[PDB]
RNA sequence: CUCUUAAGGUAGCCAAAUGCCUCGUCAUCUAAUUAGUGACGCGCAUGAAUGGAUUAACGAGAUUCCCACUGUCCCUAUCUA
RNA sequence: UCUAAGGGUCGGGUACGAUCAACUU
RNA sequence: AGAAUUUGGACAAACUUGGUCAUUUAGAGGAACUAAAAGUCGUAACAAGGUUUCCGUAGGUGAACCUGCGGAAGGAUCAUU
RNA sequence: ACCCACUCGGCACCUUACGAGAAAUCAAAGUCUUUGGGUUCUGGGGGGAGUAUGGUCGCAAGGCUGAAACUUAAAGGAAUUG
RNA sequence: GGUCGGAUUUCCAACGGGGCCUUUCCUUCUGGCUAACCUUGAGCUUGGCGAACCAGGACUUUUACUUUGAAAAAAUUAGAGUGUUCAAAGCAGGCGUAUUGCUCGAAUAUAUUAGCAUGGAAUAAUAGAAUAGGACG
RNA sequence: UAUCUGGUUGAUCCUGCCAGUAGUCAUAUGCUUGUCUCAAAGAUUAAGCCAUGCAUGUCUAAGUAUAAGCAAUUUAUACAGUGAAACUGCGAAUGGCUCAUUAAAUCAGUUAUCGUUUAUUUGAUAGUUCCUUUACUACAUGGUAUAACUGUGGUAAUUCUAGAGCUAAUACAUGCUUAAAAUCUCGACCCUUUGGAAGAGAUGUAUUUAUUAGAUAAAAAAUCAAUGUCUUCGGACUCUUUGAUGAUUCAUAAUAACUUUUCGAAUCGCAUGGCCUUGUGCUGGCGAUGGUUCAUUCAAAUUUCUGCCCUAUCAACUUUCGAUGGUAGGAUAGUGGCCUACCAUGGUUUCAACGGGUAACGGGGAAUAAGGGUUCGAUUCCGGAGAGGGAGCCUGAGAAACGGCUACC
C-alpha cells in the first residue's frame, strides 16, 4: 500500500531490423554527433513522434479552436524556448517537418563544442 | 374489477385505523380514506368511490409512489392483483455501430381501482418491496 | 440459524441460485413466542443495537379499548375463539394479533353504570346532573348489550405479544363484529 | 465490512487537500463530526499542508494539546476534527482568524478575515421540522440545530449564527437574484447571482446561475448556498471572487507579471 | 500351379444341446474353477424354409454368478401331537 | 380427540334460508 | 440468585448405505488411420489411359474395381434450314 | 393464315468491352479501396473426415446434425512452353 | 492603424442567432411586478393588456435521434507550468536590502452505454373525426 | 510509425496457409554484467502442511491503590508525590493477507428508505420520580460481594485452579431531595334553576393499544337545538391556532388506559471567591465522565434501471416439501414466501430460459493499435468473499469474528 511510481520507456525501435538506409543515415548521425548508440537516435525519433502526434490532432481541429490555442501556442513555446523551432517558424504547420537532428543540434556536446571548448565533438 | 367481493378473505378486509362509529349517523355510512399519489397522478373515481381495500394501492393503501416511474405493456393479467408486463429496448452494441431488440418482463401491481386487459400501455410506480418480484404499482391506464 | 435472506430460494425464472455469504448475522430469525393464557411470563430479547425486545408467554391481563366510547380497562382474558391464519390457534388458544378472544367484561360493565347510569344487559345529586347531561348515548348496541348478559365479549387482538410482550386489543363493534359473529355462528 | 473503517488511504482521500501521493501511505481520516468526510479540511492538513505551522502530525499535536487552535470558539483538540464550510479559525497568537471559504478552483483557499468577521457566521438550513413539544428548529449544513427560529424561514435558506450563543441573528431568504456560493460539482467556488430555478417534481432541482462576467451554469439546488443580496454579500469574498476564467484568460493573467 | 466336381459351403455362426483330440488357447469371474461368460477358428462332423443369424415379451424348461436369507452344514440340542 | 373438502329435496314480483342423509379422502 | 440434569422445537455439522453426473484409467479380441522401408499382387485413374470420366443408388468380386438404373460435361461433339 | 411497324412478357442468341475478373470468361460474374439498395444461406491451408461418438428420423438401406487425437508444407484454380 | 507589432468606432460584406407580418393558438385562471404601460404632466409625469418572475389548474399522443449541461473518486491516459544537474520522475517552487520577509501554483481534457435536465424538430415510427358518444358553445 | 518479405511452378498470374518481422508494468530460462535514481517480487502448481519468535493493547489533573513498592513532600492524621498488580471503561468488527467459491450472482454507473439499525463525534434537549406520595425516609447521601493481597494446596504439563481470611468503585444492586400556574376528572352544600362551590385525585419521559386534530380556490342570506365570550340577552362577533412534502395514517399535539417498567447525576479534578443573625451556615467558577429524545456525522442493511465470457452433441425450465401471486399471522432493525395456515395456478424461455464449462472475484485499468478492434486485469485504489472443510453461537453499536468460543470431519 502506496502510490505506484510512474515510468515510462523513451525510445522506440524501427520496425526493419536491417535495411541499408536507416543503418547509415543514424550512423552518419552517431559519428557526426559522438552519440554511443543506436538508443540516442531512436531516443529522439520517438520524442519527435509523440510531438508530430499532438500537432496532427491539433491541426486536425478547427482554426481558433480553444484547445488548439492554448495547447498549439505551448507546444510552440517549448520548441521556440529550446532552439529546434526558429523564430520564423511558429506557424505549427513547421513543427510536422523539423527534422531529426534539429534536437540533436542542441544537445550539450554539440554546444559545448560550438563555442570552440572542445576542438572535437568527442572531446 | 368485479369489485372483489369485499369481505371474501378468513379475516375482516378494512382500512387501519379508519373508524366508522356506529354511535354517530350521518352520510357515507362507510368512511373512506384515500390520497393522491403526486407527480400528477390523478385518483380515478373507481379509488374513491369503490369498496376494495387493497392494502397495496396507491391511492387508498399504505404504500406510497417514490423512485422510477415506468411504462410498459401488458403481457399477463392471470394473477390476482397483479401483472405483468414488458418493456422493449434497444441495445447500443459499439463494435457494430448499431442496435439489437431486447425486453424485461416486469411484474407490477394493479389496483381494482383500474382495470386493464392483455396489450394495454400502463404507467406504473416505483413503491417499496410488495412481494418477492414485485417493486412497482400501477398508477394510470393509458388503453383499453 | 432461522435466516431471512434470499441467496436460497429460487429466483422468478425457478433457477437454483449457487452458495454465497455463508449466513449473516444482519438476517436472522427467530423462534415464534406461541403466547398461552395464565400465569404470565415474560422473557427478554437483546435485538439488534441494544433495543431490547419483549418476547411474552403465557399473557394473564391485557388493555382493550372501547372505541365507540373513547376508554381503556385492564381485563382478564379467557380464551382465543377465532383466528384467520391457523384453526389450530384457537384449539391450542394461542395469543397472536388479529385473534377473536373473549375478555371479563367486568371492568366495561362498570364503567358504564358510573359514566351513563341506565344499565347493562337485563346517589347525590351530582351523579344525574353528568347523567342527564351524558344521556341518548347508551343506546350503544343490540349485538354488544347482549354479550354483557353472559360477562364476556368479543374482542380482536391488535397488538403483537410475542414483539412487544402486550396483549391489547379492542372490542368488536359495528359492521366487523357481525362479520366474525357468522363465522363463529356457522354450523 | 462487519464495522466501521477507521484507515483512509491515500490515493482515496479528497482530492482537494492536495496531498501528495507519495510520503506516506495512509491520509488523516475526518472524525465524526459537522462537516461530511469527502468535504472536510481537518485541521493536520490545515495546520501542516496549508499554513505551514508544523513539520510532521507530531508537531500538529502538540499546537492542539495547548489550546491555541480553536474551531467556531471552542478548542477542539482533536488532531482530525473535521472543519468544513464557512467554520472560522482562530489562532491566539499571530492574533489571526480565518474562514473556510473555496478557492475558484475547487479547493479550501486560505482567507484570513478580521476580528469582527469571527463573531458570527453563515449556515445553510437543511431541514425546518417540530421538535418535542411543538418546539421547532433548524438544521443548518454544519448539523447546528437552533430552536425557535423566525417563522418565515423555510428550506434553503441561509441564517447568520452570533457563534458566541447558537442564536440567529438575520437570515437570508432564498429568492431570485439573491448571491449564492456554489458548494459541490464542477462548477465548486463559484458567486453567481441566481437568476431562477427549475420546479421537476419528484426531486433533484436546477437553478441557473450568471455571475457577474455573465457567464451562466447551471447547478442542483443542494450545491447552491446563498451569501447574501447581489452586490455586497455577506461575508468577505477570497480574491478573485469566484469568476471562473478560462485558461487561456488565466496564463495572460500570470504573464501579466513577472 | 496341378488333379478333380453336378456344384465344390456364400452371407452368417461356433469347443454352441453340434469339436473327437479336449480339462482346446487368451481374458474375466475365485484363495483355488473339467463349471459360467467374452473372444479365436483348417469347423473329427456348423450353415441358410434339413431354414441361417438375431430377437422385445413370455416359460413349474437347461445352466452360471451376485444380494438377502436361513440348522444344507460346522454340530448338534430342545419342545409338541 | 379434533379439523377440512366431497350431497339430496323444498323455497323468490311477472345471493340467502329450512330439512334430511352418505362413507371417501 | 441459582449449577448438574431434563421435555419439545428449529438450525443442523458429520457417518453409513444407495442413486445420478462428471473426469481419469485397465482390458483378451476386432477394426481404422498415419508414416517408413527399392516388400508381394495386379494396373484403377491422368492421352479416346487403350471399356471416356464422374455423381446418386443397388448388387457382386483378392484388390484396386466391375455391372445394372437414372444423371452431368468438369467430353472426346458449342455444328445438318 | 401471311407482310410491314410498334409494344409488353418469355426461352435464348450475335458483336464489343464502358466495366469486371487470376484467367478462362461475364450484359452480368458490371454500377465493388470513388469500398453501404434489402435480405437468406455457406467457407476460413491439405489430410484424418463427412470418420468416431451422442442424439434424432427410417421397416431396412440409410438421412440430418457432427468432433477430437494425430499428421503435414504445401494441396489447389486458370493459363503459358515443351 | 486616427497608439507606436497591439483595439475602438459611421462603413461597403460574409456567416451564424431572435422577434413580426403574410389565412399560421406555436394551451390557460385565481393575483401580485402590472410589464414591455393608449400611460404626457411644461421637454422624465397621476391611470394601459400577468409569466418577461412567481404559489395552486383542468388537461396533459408516445418514442427513437441529435446539441448543450449536471453527474462518470483518486491513481493511471492526454495535457499546461516548473531545475529533479538531464531524464524517467515529483508537485513543486520563485523573488527580496536574504537583517524583518513577500509570492505564483498544485490547471485542463477524455471518460461507451444506462439514468437525469435541456433546445431542435429533418429523418424513422406511433395516435386521432367514418353503422361520428368528433371540436369549438 | 495507414510499409511487409521467403516457401507449391520448367516458367506465370492467383487462392491459401507455413515461416519470417516489431512490441508486451507475460512469464521462465541461458550467457554476461562497471555507475546513480526507481522498483515488482511464492499469483499460476498446492485457499497444500507448518517448528520457532513476533503481529493488540490501552490512562489523564480529572473511575477504584494501605504494593506489607519507591522517596521525600514536610501544605497536610483520611488520602492527597510517582507508581507494580488488579477491578472498571474502551478497543480488539480497523489494519494486513489471499482470490478458493461466485456468470444477473459479485460489480460499475444510476436510484430509494414515505421500508430500517447506528457505538463514537458535533448541535440541541428531563423543575413533574418523598408512592395511602403528615414520619414510609439517608438526602450534608444508602447496601453487598469480589478481584488485586496474606496464607494452605492439587497436577507431568496449559495464560489450569480450590478451599480459608481481608478491602474499594463511574463494579453490581437500591434510592429521595425544587417553584409555580393552568387544565381534566371525581366530587361535599346552599338547594335550585342562569347554578357555583369546599376538598380530593390526575396531568415529565420511555412502552403498547385505540381514538381525535393535523384545515386552507370564492362572496351573501332562512329560521330552528339552545343565547355561545359581554349585553343596550337587539346581537357588534371579528380573534377563531394550524408546519412540510410531488405524495402520506408525516412531523407534532390531545384523550383513555397499559408496562412485569426505561430514563430524569448517591460520580471525579482544579480554583477557592462573595453574604451575613461567623454556622463547617447560605451562595458561587472552569472543566471531566455519564445519561433520555431528536438532529448530525462515521456507517450498515435492503433496494430501482441498464450492462458480463464460451457453449443447443443443453429446448423447455420452476411448482413433491416454495415455484408465481393474494389474505392473515409469526419472525426480523426493518420491507419482502423470510417462514407458517388457507387460497389461486401461476412465473421464465429462440430477444436463448434452464443446464454444462471457465486453466472466471468484478471494476478503476494494462499491452498492441491510422481509424475500427483483439487480448489481458491473482496483484499498490474501490466493492465482495474467506481464515483447513462445514455448521452453530456468546460479548458488543457493529461479527455467523476464527492472532473469540462450541461440535463434527
Ligand atoms: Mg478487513
Ligand atoms: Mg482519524
Ligand atoms: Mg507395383
Ligand atoms: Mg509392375
Ligand atoms: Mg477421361
Ligand atoms: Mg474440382
Ligand atoms: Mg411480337
Ligand atoms: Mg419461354
Ligand atoms: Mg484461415
Ligand atoms: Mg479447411
Ligand atoms: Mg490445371
Ligand atoms: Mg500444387
Ligand atoms: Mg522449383
Ligand atoms: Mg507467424
Ligand atoms: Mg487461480
Ligand atoms: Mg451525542
Ligand atoms: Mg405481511
Ligand atoms: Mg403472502
Ligand atoms: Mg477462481
Ligand atoms: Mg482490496
Ligand atoms: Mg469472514
Ligand atoms: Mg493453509
Ligand atoms: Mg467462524
Ligand atoms: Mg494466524
Amino acid at each position: 500500500p502506496r502510490a505506484p511510481r510512474t515510468y515510462s520507456k523513451t525510445y522506440s525501435t524501427p520496425k526493419r531490423p536491417y535495411e541499408s538506409s536507416r543503418l547509415d543515415a543514424e550512423l552518419k548521425l552517431a559519428g557526426e554527433f559522438g552519440l554511443k548508440n543506436k538508443k540516442e537516435i531512436y531516443r529522439i525519433s520517438f520524442q519527435l513522434s509523440k510531438i508530430r502526434r499532438a500537432a496532427r490532432d491539433l491541426l486536425t481541429r478547427d482554426e481558433k479552436d480553444p484547445k488548439r490555442l492554448f495547447e498549439g501556442n505551448a507546444l510552440i513555446r517549448r520548441l521556440v524556448r529550446v532552439g529546434v523551432l526558429s523564430e520564423d517558424k511558429k506557424k505549427l504547420d513547421y513543427v510536422l517537418a523539423l527534422k531529426v537532428e534539429d534536437f540533436l543540434e542542441r544537445r550539450l556536446q554539440t554546444q559545448v563544442y560550438k563555442l570552440g571548448l572542445a576542438k572535437s565533438v568527442h572531446h | 374489477s368485479t369489485e372483489l367481493t369485499v369481505q371474501s378473505e378468513r379475516a375482516f378486509q378494512k382500512q387501519p385505523h379508519i373508524f366508522n362509529n356506529p354511535k354517530v349517523k350521518t352520510s357515507k355510512r362507510t368512511k373512506r380514506w384515500y390520497k393522491n399519489a403526486g407527480l400528477g397522478f390523478k385518483t380515478p373515481k373507481t379509488a374513491i368511490e369503490g369498496s376494495y381495500i387493497d392494502k397495496k394501492c396507491p391511492f387508498t393503501g399504505l404504500v406510497s409512489i417514490r423512485g422510477k416511474i415506468l411504462t410498459g405493456t401488458v403481457v399477463s393479467t392471470k394473477m390476482h392483483r397483479t401483472i405483468v408486463i414488458r418493456r422493449a429496448y434497444l441495445h447500443y452494441i459499439p463494435k457494430y455501430n448499431r442496435y439489437e431488440k431486447r425486453h424485461k418482463n416486469v411484474p407490477v401491481h394493479v389496483s381494482p381501482a383500474f382495470r386493464v386487459q392483455v396489450g394495454d400501455i400502463v404507467t406504473v410506480g416505483q413503491c417499496r418491496p410488495i412481494s418477492k418480484t414485485v417493486r412497482f404499482n400501477v398508477v394510470k391506464v393509458s388503453a383499453a | 440459524g432461522i435466516s431471512r435472506d434470499s441467496r436460497h430460494k429460487r429466483s422468478a425464472t425457478g433457477a437454483k441460485r449457487a452458495q454465497f455469504r455463508k449466513k449473516r448475522k444482519f438476517e436472522l430469525g427467530r423462534q415464534p413466542a406461541n403466547t398461552k393464557i395464565g400465569a404470565k411470563r415474560i422473557h427478554s430479547v437483546r435485538t439488534r443495537g441494544g433495543n431490547k425486545k419483549y418476547r411474552a408467554l403465557r399473557i394473564e391481563t391485557g388493555n382493550f379499548s372501547w372505541a365507540s366510547e373513547g376508554i381503556s380497562k385492564k381485563t382478564r382474558i379467557a380464551g382465543v375463539v377465532y383466528h384467520p391464519s391457523n384453526n389450530e390457534l384457537v384449539r391450542t388458544n394461542t395469543l397472536t394479533k388479529a385473534a377473536i378472544v373473549q375478555i371479563d367484561a367486568t371492568p366495561f360493565r362498570q364503567w358504564f353504570e358510573a359514566h351513563y347510569g341506565q344499565t347493562l344487559g337485563k346517589k347525590s345529586k351530582n351523579a344525574e346532573r353528568k347523567w342527564a347531561a351524558r344521556a341518548a348515548s347508551a343506546k350503544i348496541e343490540s349485538s354488544v348489550e347482549s354479550q354483557f348478559s353472559a360477562g364476556r365479549l368479543y374482542a380482536c387482538i391488535s397488538s403483537r405479544p410475542g414483539q412487544s410482550g402486550r396483549c391489547d386489543g379492542y372490542i368488536l363493534e359495528g359492521e366487523e363484529l357481525a362479520f366474525y359473529l357468522r363465522r363463529l355462528t356457522a354450523k | 465490512a462487519r464495522g466501521p473503517k477507521k484507515h483512509l488511504k491515500r490515493l482515496a482521500a479528497p482530492h482537494h487537500w492536495l496531498l501528495d501521493k507519495l510520503s506516506g501511505c495512509y491520509a488523516p481520516r475526518p472524525s465524526a463530526g459537522p462537516h461530511k468526510l469527502r468535504e472536510s479540511l481537518p485541521l493536520i492538513v490545515f495546520l501542516r499542508n496549508r499554513l505551514k505551522y508544523a513539520l510532521n502530525g507530531r508537531e500538529v499535536k502538540a499546537i492542539l494539546m495547548q489550546r491555541h487552535v480553536k474551531v467556531d470558539g471552542k478548542v477542539r483538540t482533536d488532531t482530525t476534527y473535521p472543519a468544513g464550510f464557512m467554520d472560522v479559525i482562530t489562532l491566539d497568537a499571530t492574533n489571526e482568524n480565518f474562514r473556510l471559504v473555496y478557492d475558484v478552483k475547487g479547493r479550501f483557499a486560505v482567507h484570513r478575515i478580521t476580528d469582527e468577521e469571527a463573531s458570527y457566521k453563515l449556515g445553510k438550513v437543511k431541514k425546518v421540522q417540530l421538535g418535542k413539544k411543538g418546539v421547532p428548529y433548524v438544521v443548518t449544513h454544519d448539523g447546528r440545530t437552533i430552536r425557535y427560529p423566525d417563522p418565515n424561514i423555510k428550506v434553503n435558506d441561509t441564517v447568520k449564527i452570533d457563534l458566541a450563543s447558537g442564536k440567529i441573528t438575520d437570515f437570508i431568504k432564498f429568492d431570485a437574484g439573491k448571491l449564492v456560493y456554489v458548494t459541490g460539482g464542477r462548477n465548486l467556488g463559484r458567486i453567481g447571482t441566481i437568476v431562477h430555478k427549475e420546479r421537476h417534481d419528484g426531486g433533484f432541482d436546477l437553478v441557473h446561475i450568471k455571475d457577474s462576467l455573465d457567464n451562466t451554469f447551471v447547478t442542483r439546488l443542494n450545491n447552491v448556498f446563498v451569501i447574501g443580496e447581489q452586490g455586497k454579500p455577506y461575508i468577505s469574498l477570497p480574491k478573485g471572487k469566484g469568476i471562473k476564467l478560462s485558461i487561456a484568460e488565466e496564463r495572460d493573467r500570470r504573464r501579466a507579471q513577472q
